[PDB]
């Protein structure tokens, strides 16, 4: 085929041929705002780029249909982006988020690959028929870094450099190209950053940068234009086309700097998610963020056990191991005002609660089968009983603890009152109780309830003034509380016995909590920060992350033992109760009611 | 104004669903209220509009046929009957309002009001 | 010349030709949102297109150069626009603000040419030759009016017809054309509004319309095309371009559509501003809003004495006479929220507190030379003196009362106290003596203090709760107060005497007062309403305008005597005062000074 | 971030004149600094922009030669230096700001932060 070169400019992605030397046309493409990096895959004809104002990374064909944004969420400033041709996978770089990530062509199966000790890299370049990416950095040190396409064996490659843009390679001749915007300089090196050179010193303000054959290309936002030059002594030069202002990127679409092969090219290296390619020439399998890979190396297994903590407009999860992985932002969308999260491990899916849209939504942890539960009222927290599939919630409008099914048909109201002012809430179907705190005016309590709303019981009246999150533990027998006002975290036996203070320094405004292991976990949201403390004591507090914005709730997510939830008495169909499923001491259940119904004659039904 | 919809759940391949929004604070007799629908990935694209008062109907060519867009005369509510629904329909569906009879009806940017929209789930 | 078809689509106006092969290309246009109406001017080469997004009607030349906005104030849905190439005039109707407007082709001396009894004007079609106007209405019995294209003798020229659009007049053959979206037809009459006939009952879905020699131009909605017919007949139809979905307007480009002649193309009416044509082909001579045409029939003369109203982003003019001229918004921009206004006869200026960008501005009713007179800082309230030059404002940041030269040169604080909350404000110079709010906790008063601070006096102390607004006559020797929580509205002499409660009843939130000559006019927030009372008592109490949102203030303006000026003694040049001068009890001056200064031997300057 | 412009004032045909934006939450040193005008019944125009770290400057070409853009050392204030001030540079004055180096500069829309404008007018 013909080569010609692609160039990104304002919203606009431009055509120049190379056989005319001019005819620019543009792309047609919608939605774009400010095209940034751009890449390609001549094998399907399709055109990558970054939108920087829209935190999105996109591709569409050349005739301009099937555009897709195939990263939507998690982007801070996609300056760096590449095409892993052979192995079928989109690679990016964040300036903000400080990030390498790899995901298919499509955005499937989103992975990092380098998070740890990494300052803002830039411009990024794959070499997949060999198994290594380069990528610059405009960290507080300047460099050239380099690293297995899977992030592995990291390396600083050229450690003497400017803040470095346009990295290309030239695969015939084994070099790297960049462009030094500190000392405006085009310079090269061999691909272990030796035997360096400068290609031209005498240009205005080189920027962006590509290679074809025996020549470079670069744009100049000082002579608004798009120049070429012999690649090795830098002269025979020539302008390509000039009143260009500002152009970002340059590529020269042709399949000849598409070429070499690795076995993921040849049915993904019988990997079941990601085939990232390894010197030399060879390749490993990779999996989403946080899945694990399996011992036949080949296939992942999703997380079982993780954490979840909230946001205003974002849910993230993270997850506790060696590796220390990074956390994450699930693609929830249409976040608003997140206020309390749930987690319902039987059909895996995640609730939380909007304060602006005063909604109760469920969604896949993927994003997809949003759903909403319940919809004037303003639901304030929730706590699933995942055995009756019943959501206890609090309304801050109306006051009263009202019961949901998780398909969005209402049980009814267990607790109404005059005086009463029911906030935060965790329930404990395994003994029949919830647990709530109190609110009322200039006297605020934490009590306790059958989960039917009846043998009310005041645990705790003083040592109080704001308490604004609970927590529990069946297995413990511990009851969990956070004071905003007071500044500490409480607890006790779930009877009420044996209230101490755990933590009552150097915290600020404790919001939310809950319990792994023998660990119990909370958000600051004043201090931005999560941090955690061993119930055995045997280890000490430690800060687990910090600078996170807006918290507002977190919540642990345990592996389902199907064994133990099908003992459980009210899993199966309910206990034959038409409402509320009590388990007694005996560990046999009664049935009871809303308040709007009585129980009938039959001990099972409840009629009005 | 404040508009709100609902209807939206998961569905089978071929089947049939109503989604219906809700209006508050005007008469929206001067309104065109319009539809629009965003998949995972994709634009924002547009599906119906019509004129509350008029009764004029627009629609774009991957709906034509099965899906109709009608008015309440009664409780200031616009639906979307969709029928022959396809796995492609998967999307949320948000409804928008402006204060204009005549105009684009697929420029999504000058519309002047929005709700929170609500999924539909084709398998 | 060449004819060619404009037509407006999204936010782009393009070109198609009539003798070529339709060759499609767009007009190199920036910071379009959403074209609708189009006109040009083909002596100028211009077109013209109004933004129903942007609310502004702008101009620009062929090639994309001299983009101008001409139209940026006072617009809400600029549906229909014409542009008058005999008199260079610009002609435009709003089917939100309910107005008929005028002005030149650059936007200077906008006139008001219809407004009363008009509801919703939606195309406009100028035939200046003969010296009529025709445009259609959507209002609640939608018909087609004419009248002189100097808003006179207005009538209805086709009252049984639905919604029309796409007004057109044939001025070879003396016939009008348009589409009436109710019943999908394209008619035509004559120019009394007779013989109706039919040209097209088998269109899905006309809208656009223009003609051209024995052909009609149309869009069609539902085929996605422009297309063009015998303008009698209605036959002979061909498809000019199809594709193109939701085009609002079309017209030809060409001069055979612009003909004829008056006399304002000739020499411009000898008008001063305005030459606005009557038939049948004459003339006569305009002025801008406001402004009153001299005993010469030529020029104008600007209005001496009018009211001032403000909205939280706007500032409105208002007068009296005897046609009821409508009240306009001056171009006044960056407006973000006004508290209050005044103004300077003298240099005739504008002035007002913006909340929310807590300065004190200065423009004049052009909007030009603006200039910020005070710059944390939270001004209230403001008073000018005349005849000193200063601004008198209360600070409800530091509570008290800063003085400012009009220039922006501080002069100093001349009243703070300990548990003082200074307001509403008002300044009498000629007595010299200041009225002022004190907001104190519980106790709410109205005291009064001379112009350096001295002699304070507090007037009055009981009936009232929150007094928000505050006026004073000189020559009646009256001040007046509003409380917007008792509801009501009193008055008293300068001394104190005579306090009297003018109103009590349907009044809701009283935020703002002024006097004329012999009538109090004051500003009601929450019932959007500007009233009047006769203070003399020969009338009764009267509205004057009604759903005005978001009121702040109201401000008279009175003609300034200059001979009358000058007497004033603190006219020439502060009586020789460094700072404060005042006016004592028999005529003479004396000088004083701001808190931080102390008045020296020689009775005239001020050192720290 | 938050702007504040000043300096403008009333000043004859080819005199000068120096404009100056003040800076609060001082994250500037990730920062570009550009001034854009705008007359009445203008579209807005860029003028000047410069990086805080690194010293590059962009001008319009309607100002070269002319005006000059430059950083405080000790101050986090911006200036702009304008000689040889024609009737025409007559406009509102506005600072801006982003949180990036290396953009299209004119592009007004990508702008993160606004200054409230100061107004010159030239005779
Ligand atoms: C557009 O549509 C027209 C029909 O609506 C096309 O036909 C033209 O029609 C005229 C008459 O309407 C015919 O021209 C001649 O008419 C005279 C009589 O002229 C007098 O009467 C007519 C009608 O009352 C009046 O308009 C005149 O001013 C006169 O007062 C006959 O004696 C001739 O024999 C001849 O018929 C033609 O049918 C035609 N005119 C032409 C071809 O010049 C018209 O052609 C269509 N235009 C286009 C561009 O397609
Ligand atoms: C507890 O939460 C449930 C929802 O989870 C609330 O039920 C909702 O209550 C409203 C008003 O009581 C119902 O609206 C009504 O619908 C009927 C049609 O059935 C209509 O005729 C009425 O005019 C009114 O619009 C709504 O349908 C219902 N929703 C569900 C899912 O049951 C309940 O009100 C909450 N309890 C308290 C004390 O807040
Ligand atoms: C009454 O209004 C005047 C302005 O009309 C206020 O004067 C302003 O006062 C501030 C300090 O409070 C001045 O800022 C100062 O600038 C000098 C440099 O000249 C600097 O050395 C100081 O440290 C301080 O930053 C400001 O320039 C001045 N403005 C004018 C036009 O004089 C006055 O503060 C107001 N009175 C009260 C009680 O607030
Ligand atoms: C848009 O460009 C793409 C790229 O070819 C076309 O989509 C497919 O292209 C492949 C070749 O890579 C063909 O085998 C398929 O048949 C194409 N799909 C379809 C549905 O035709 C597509 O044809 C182009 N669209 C237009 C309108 O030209
Ligand atoms: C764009 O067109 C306008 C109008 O055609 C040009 O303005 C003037 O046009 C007249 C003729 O109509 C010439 O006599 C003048 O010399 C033009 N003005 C100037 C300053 O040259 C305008 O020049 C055109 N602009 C461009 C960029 O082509
Ligand atoms: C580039 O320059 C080298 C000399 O350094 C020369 O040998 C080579 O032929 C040149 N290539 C082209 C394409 O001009
Ligand atoms: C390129 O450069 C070298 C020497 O400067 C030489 O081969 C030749 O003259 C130049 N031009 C071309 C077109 O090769
Ligand atoms: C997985 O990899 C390890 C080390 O790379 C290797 O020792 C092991 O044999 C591999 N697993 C299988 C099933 O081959
Ligand atoms: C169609 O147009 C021709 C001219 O091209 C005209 O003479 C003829 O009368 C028209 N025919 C009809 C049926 O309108
Ligand atoms: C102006 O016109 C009015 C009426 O149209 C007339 O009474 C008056 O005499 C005219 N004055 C002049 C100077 O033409
Ligand atoms: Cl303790
Ligand atoms: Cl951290
Ligand atoms: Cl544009
Ligand atoms: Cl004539
Ligand atoms: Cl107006
Ligand atoms: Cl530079
Ligand atoms: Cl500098």
């Amino acid at each position: 085929p013909e080569a010609f070169l692609l160039f990104s400019r304002r919203a606009d992605i431009r055509r120049i041929s190379l056989e005319t030397n001019n005819n620019n046309v543009a792309i047609p493409l919608t939605g774009v705002k400010e095209a940034s990096a751009l890449d390609f895959d001549v094998t399907d004809n399709r055109i990558y780029w970054t939108d920087i104002s829209l935190k999105t990374i996109s591709r569409a064909f050349m005739n301009g249909s099937a555009l897709e944004h195939v990263v939507e969420f998690g982007l801070d400033y996609p300056e760096g982006m590449a095409v892993d041709w052979l192995g079928k996978n989109l690679y990016w770089a964040d300036t903000g988020t400080n990030r390498i990530e790899v995901s298919k062509l499509d955005g499937q199966h989103r992975q990092v690959l380098v998070w740890k000790d990494l300052d803002s890299p830039r411009a990024l370049a794959l070499d997949p028929a060999e198994g290594f990416m380069y990528w610059t950095e405009w960290g507080g040190k300047p460099k050239i870094d380099r690293a297995a396409m899977d992030g592995s064996e990291r390396t600083t490659l050229v450690p003497n450099v400017g803040r470095a843009n346009g990295l290309t390679i030239d695969y015939a001749k084994r070099r790297l190209y960049w462009t030094d915007l500190d000392t405006n300089l085009i310079e090269s090196s061999n691909m272990l950053g030796l035997n360096r050179e400068v290609i031209a010193d005498d240009l205005p303000h080189p920027f962006g940068l590509t290679q074809y054959q025996d020549y470079i290309y670069w744009t100049d936002w000082s002579r608004r234009s798009i120049e070429r030059a012999n690649k090795t002594s830098g002269q025979n030069r020539t302008i390509i086309q000039g009143h260009l202002d500002y152009v970002m990127d340059i590529l020269v679409f042709h399949s000849s700097r598409q070429s070499g092969w690795n076995e993921c090219a040849s049915s993904n290296g019988h990997c079941s998610h990601l085939c990232l390619a390894v010197p030399v020439g060879g390749f490993v399998c990779g999996c989403p963020a946080h899945y694990s890979l399996n011992a036949d190396n080949r296939t992942c297994s999703a997380p079982t056990t993780f954490l979840l903590f909230s946001q205003k407009s974002a849910i993230n999860r993270m997850v506790i191991d060696e590796q220390q992985s990074p956390d994450i932002i699930l693609p929830i969308h249409s976040l608003r005002n997140v206020r309390a999260i749930d987690y319902d491990p039987l059909d895996k899916q995640l609730y939380w609660i909007d304060s602006r849209q005063n909604m109760i939504r469920k969604a896949q942890e993927d994003g997809s089968q949003g759903f909403t539960v319940v919809v004037e009222i303003q639901p304030y927290d929730l706590s699933i009983d995942i055995y009756s599939r019943y959501i206890y919630w609090t309304c801050e409008a109306t006051n009263v603890i009202n019961v949901t099914r998780l398909d969005g048909r209402s049980v009814g109201v267990v607790l109404k009152g005059e005086q009463d002012r029911p906030r935060a809430v965790v329930v404990n179907p395994e003994k029949g109780y919830m647990y709530f705190t109190n609110l009322q005016e200039r006297s605020p309590k934490i009590e306790r309830a059958a989960l039917d709303g009846t043998e009310r019981e005041v645990l705790f009246f003083s040592g109080l003034s704001k308490p604004i999150a609970l927590a529990l533990d069946s297995r413990l027998g511990k009851l969990f509380w956070a004071d905003s006002d007071l500044r500490r975290i409480e607890s006790s036996d779930l009877s009420g016995a044996n209230r101490i203070v755990l933590e009552d320094s150097n915290i600020l405004q404790p919001v939310g909590l809950t319990v792994f292991e023998n660990w119990l976990y909370w958000i600051d949201k004043q201090q931005q920060m999560i941090e955690k403390i061993d119930m055995t004591g045997r280890e000490g507090r430690t800060k687990v992350q910090a600078r996170i914005a807006q918290l507002s709730d977190i919540h642990a997510v345990k592996e389902l033992n199907l064994q133990e939830y099908r003992q459980h008495p009210c899993a199966q169909d309910n206990g034959g109760c038409s409402h509320i499923c009590l388990v007694k001491g005996d560990g046999t259940t009664r049935c009871s009611c809303p308040m709007h119904l009585v129980l009938l004659q039959d001990e099972l039904s409840c009629g009005a | 104004v404040q508009l709100q919809e609902s209807g939206g759940c998961l569905v089978q391949a071929g089947g049939s669903l109503r989604l219906s929004c809700a209006a508050s604070g005007s008469t929206f007799s001067t309104y065109t209220i319009g539809w629009f629908r965003q998949a995972p990935g994709k634009e924002r694209e547009f599906v119906a509009a019509i004129h509350w008062d008029g009764g004029q109907t627009y629609y774009a060519d991957s709906v034509k046929g099965r899906f109709t867009i009608s008015r309440d005369n009664a409780k200031n509510t616009v639906y979307l009957q969709m029928n022959s629904l396809k796995p492609e329909d998967t999307a949320v569906y948000y409804c928008a309002a402006r204060g204009r009879r005549y105009f684009d009806f697929t420029y999504s940017d000058v519309y002047d009001y929005w709700g929170q929209g609500t999924q539909v789930t084709v398998s």
